[PDB]
């Protein structure tokens, strides 16, 4: 699949023609870049430290993130019957990549408890994490149906 | 960035503050629960 | 014939997890960005960036218009 | 600097100040069983 | 000692944070400002030397353009992170005192030593 493609720029740090110009009205549509974003803050954020800390988990999650995807694609596509979730059945947050990457609505209660993120990140984390495992069994098992398959049908035709 | 910092110092010095005191509250009245109980022991008593 | 429907419907279900896994994602990003918004700004999650999977030409002009934030 | 400002006593007075209300809350149970105790005893 | 009154003052003029005394070479200015950006995040501030002169290494005597800095460092999860950086300046590094006599004294006494 692909690997994560956002960019990095705060707010006070916009690259389009005025601060707010990013969600629209941006240099980006002469070019036709697809860019695309709608704020979503937190409830509150953690001290220095803690934002010292998050950075350094970001890594971990990175991580996690890409062996989800990693999984995602291997998996399913592997099966050669799997892949027939398009971008509106496998859409983010309820919203297709079209919406899902223009808005940040996903750090609702769902995963995150809509409170200072220090802990709230772990968290989602440990629930992609869980979806990640989830998604492994289903792998383990079409991997003992595939030893299911090729069966004793696969010795010969008889009178052999 | 300073100045940041120094909301977020007095925002959980705050919240620590409110939590030590309903903790304190709490334990007040456990405190009173148990005075009660042993003034009616004492009263059954005597 | 089990094995094929196991890679067409319980197959179909690690599709739908992995429509989940991507949800995740959406939230892991949604929370870099305030992470970032932290690394290069103040506490407060506040993000003017964008996500997207442009073509070379526009991610260049993009960095050309950022240049007063490069790496 | 601020910060070493926003971490200096400023914060500290709070904690302990604290012990006062801990001490509130230790006179208010006490002024409760003596009047729990006054009532039982009348 | 002399970054408590130049150091104190960019700190200051920029505004808890931890101590990031030590060295840094006059080679190490890209890597003060180019990299550490997560652990920096350019809120903090620095004061460093040119190397005016050239600083014997703590365990050799032969010496090179290794200057010496004190920075403040963004909590002790970043000071994690800059004494990193510190090590891999490798720069003659050496913590100390606040203040501005203590460590002026220290470095008399150190140099009265060598």
């Amino acid at each position: 699949a692909s690997r994560y493609w956002v960019v990095s720029l705060p707010v006070q740090n916009s690259a389009a023609s005025v601060w707010n110009r990013l969600q629209e009205q941006i240099s980006k549509h002469s070019f036709d870049t697809p860019l695309y974003r709608f704020n979503i803050p937190n409830l509150r954020v953690g001290t220095l430290d803690s934002l010292l800390a998050l950075s350094d988990d970001l890594v971990k999650s990175n991580s996690f993130v890409e062996s989800v995807s990693h999984k995602i694609r291997r998996q399913i596509e592997e099966l050669e019957r799997v892949s027939g979730i398009e971008s509106s059945s496998l859409s983010v947050d309820g919203v297709p990549v079209d919406t899902y990457l223009t808005r940040f609505v996903w750090d609702e209660a769902k995963y995150p408890t809509m409170s200072p993120l220090r802990e709230i990140v772990d968290g989602i984390h440990t629930l992609v994490a869980k979806i990640e495992d989830d998604l492994k069994v289903r792998v383990a098992e079409y991997n003992n149906v595939r030893s299911q398959l090729n069966a004793i049908n696969r010795k010969q035709s008889g009178s052999l | 960035m300073v100045r940041f910092i120094r909301q977020e110092a007095e925002e959980k010095a705050n919240e620590i503050s409110v939590s030590a005191e309903e903790e304190f509250n709490i334990e007040k009245l456990q405190l009173v629960e148990a005075e009660k109980k042993k003034i009616r022991q004492e009263y059954e008593r005597k | 014939h089990d094995q094929e429907s196991l890679r067409s419907s319980l197959l179909q279900w690690c599709y739908t997890s992995y429509g989940e896994v991507f949800s995740s994602w959406m939230h892991f990003c949604a929370v870099r960005v305030f992470a970032e918004s932290i690394l290069r700004y103040g506490l407060p999650p506040s993000f003017l960036a964008c996500v997207l999977a442009p073509s070379v030409k526009g991610e260049k002009k993009v960095r050309s218009i950022l240049e007063e934030l490069c790496g | 600097l601020a910060a070493e400002q926003e971490a200096q006593h400023i914060v500290a007075a709070a904690r302990n100040a604290k012990m006062a209300r801990l001490r509130q809350a230790k006179e208010e149970a006490e002024r409760e069983i003596a009047e729990h105790r006054a009532q039982v005893e009348r | 000692g002399e970054f408590f009154s130049s150091a104190l003052t960019s700190a200051a003029a920029q505004q808890k944070l931890g101590f990031i005394a030590g060295l840094v070479p006059r080679e190490k200015s890209m890597s003060f400002e180019r990299m550490l950006f997560r652990a920096t995040r350019g809120n903090v501030f620095l004061r460093q030397a040119v190397v005016d002169e050239p600083v014997v290494d703590p365990v050799s005597g032969e010496k090179m353009e290794k200057n010496v800095f004190v920075v403040f460092y963004s909590g002790e999860r970043a000071k994690n992170k800059i004494l990193k950086i510190c090590d891999a300046f490798g720069a003659n590094r050496y913590p100390f005192n606040e203040e501005f006599d203590k460590q002026a004294q220290a470095i008399s006494e150190v140099s009265g030593r060598l």
